[PDB]
């Protein structure tokens, strides 16, 4: 069929900022009734998509003038001035004017002045004891770069085996993201140590923030 | 105010058969050709299937890849489009967004999806705990409260909390896959007063298995 690739993949933009996202198809997507098919289109984290440019130039209802369709043969542009909060999320380019078929996406990312991370740990709930395991969770809250380093100390000595992190995505509103690091033990093991530490290392603190609890 | 809305998914096996509806309202349904374009996480955004209008004989258009084992049917009357999909596979595995033929030549309005999974694997609902502190002092915003999503197949699971009246500062981490089964949290900051005073429950729902979990986390 007729490929659309865009570039760049991931792309990080300040707020207020400019950024130019590029697709290009395998093909002429020129129609032979002389309309050229290409859409543009914003998916937001957990919302499905949405129709923002339509043959190339083209706003659809609501969209604001910060954005922009060209065209030139087979490579086409999204211009975003005055990039904002609310634009963050994936962007697609579409054609319509054979078998329909998508671009790959570009998530546009919002670069931002680094924020602290809020520490918070919660021992496991007596209610998991019985599934036979023990998960004790560190959440790490608005921080900005999304890079964070969790390490886990039980009883002082550092833990690996039995770790899974986990992001969010940007938030919306203030840009930031936040995470989860759940230690997952078996109910015993879990029983036969008693302090249990979770050291987070970012990018705004040389010390670690460090939060812990004991039974 | 256009608005259009899937349903009818679900686990199925390789190779069973699913029918999914969607329901149009908002414009004159009869006016538009409708689609069908899944979301493969391996694949992207796939186009599937349209249908046309009546004076049309309602013509119906078929990806190469479900040709034959897919069919899209309408019926202006109670403005629905139904896919009636056969013969599934892993493939066939991905969000299901019905979109509308928009007059501008572009699929305008799209439906917030339904996902369907293929998998000989079998259903399984989630185990909802909870995350209280765990006893400390007021160094953190104003209270972090959540509930632990584990053991559950296949996805997704939407975590709501107080019944989506509660919705400012909820933060819920991505789905990770282990052990043959998924899991995430989610989580709310409220003010150091509100709770427990007041009380707060996580509202997790599992399409897959019909089920809707419904917890509250008093401060124990
Ligand atoms: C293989 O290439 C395709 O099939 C060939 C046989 C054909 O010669 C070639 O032109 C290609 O045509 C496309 O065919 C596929 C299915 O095989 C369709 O899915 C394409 O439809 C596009 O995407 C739709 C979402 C969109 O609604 C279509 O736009 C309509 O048709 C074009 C020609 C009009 O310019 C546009 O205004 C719109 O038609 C209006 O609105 C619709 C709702 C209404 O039913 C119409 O009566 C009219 O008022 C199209 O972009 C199809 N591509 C095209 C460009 O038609």
């Amino acid at each position: 069929d007729v490929v659309l690739t865009q570039t760049p993949l991931s792309l990080p933009v300040r707020l207020g900022d400019q950024a130019s996202i590029s697709c290009r198809s395998s093909q002429s997507l020129l129609h032979s009734d002389g309309n050229t098919y290409l859409h543009w289109y914003l998916q937001k984290p957990g919302q499905s998509p949405k129709l923002l440019i339509y043959k190339v130039s083209n706003r659809f209802s609501g969209v604001p003038d910060r954005f922009s369709g060209s065209g030139s043969g087979t490579d086409f542009t999204l211009k975003i001035s005055r990039v904002e909060a609310e634009d963050l999320g994936v962007y697609f380019c579409s054609q319509t004017t054979h078998v329909p078929t998508f671009g790959g996406g570009t998530k546009l990312e919002i670069k931002r002045a680094d924020a602290a991370p809020t520490v918070s740990i919660f021992p496991p709930s007596s209610e998991q004891l019985t599934s036979g395991g023990a998960s004790v969770v560190c959440f790490l809250n608005n921080f900005y770069p999304k890079d964070i380093n969790v390490k886990w100390k039980i009883d002082g000595s550092e833990r690996q085996n039995g770790v899974l992190n986990s992001w969010t995505d940007q938030d919306s509103k203030d840009s930031t993201y936040s995470m989860s690091s759940t230690l997952t033990l078996t109910k015993d093991e879990y029983e036969r140590h008693n302090s249990y530490t979770c050291e987070a290392t970012h990018k705004t603190s040389t010390s670690p923030i460090v939060k812990s609890f004991n039974r | 105010e256009v608005k259009v809305e899937e349903s009818g998914g679900g686990l199925v096996q390789p190779g069973g058969s699913m029918k999914l509806s969607c329901v149009a309202s908002g414009f004159t349904f009869s006016n538009y050709w409708m689609e069908w374009v899944r979301q493969s996480p391996e694949k992207g955004l796939e186009w599937v299937a349209e249908i046309r209008l009546k004076s049309n004989n309602y013509a119906t258009h078929y990806a190469e890849s479900v040709k034959g084992r897919f069919t899209i049917s309408r019926d202006d009357s109670k403005s629905s489009v139904y896919l009636q999909m056969n013969n599934l596979r892993a493939e066939d595995t991905g969000i299901y967004y019905c979109t509308r033929g928009g007059a501008v030549g572009a699929m305008d309005y799209w439906g917030q999806g339904t996902s369907v999974t293929v998998s000989s694997a079998t259903t399984t609902a989630p185990s909802v705990y909870p995350l209280v502190p765990g006893c400390s002092d007021t160094s953190g915003s104003s209270v972090t409260l959540g509930c632990l999503v584990k053991g559950y197949f296949p996805e997704p699971v939407t975590v709501k909390w107080n019944y989506g009246a509660l919705s400012s500062g909820v933060r819920t981490v991505s789905s990770v896959l282990q052990s043959g089964f998924y899991s995430l949290s989610s989580l709310v900051t409220v003010p150091s007063s509100t709770w427990p005073s007041q009380t707060v429950i996580c509202n997790v729902a599992h399409p897959a298995s019909k089920v809707d979990l419904i917890k509250e986390p008093s401060g124990p």
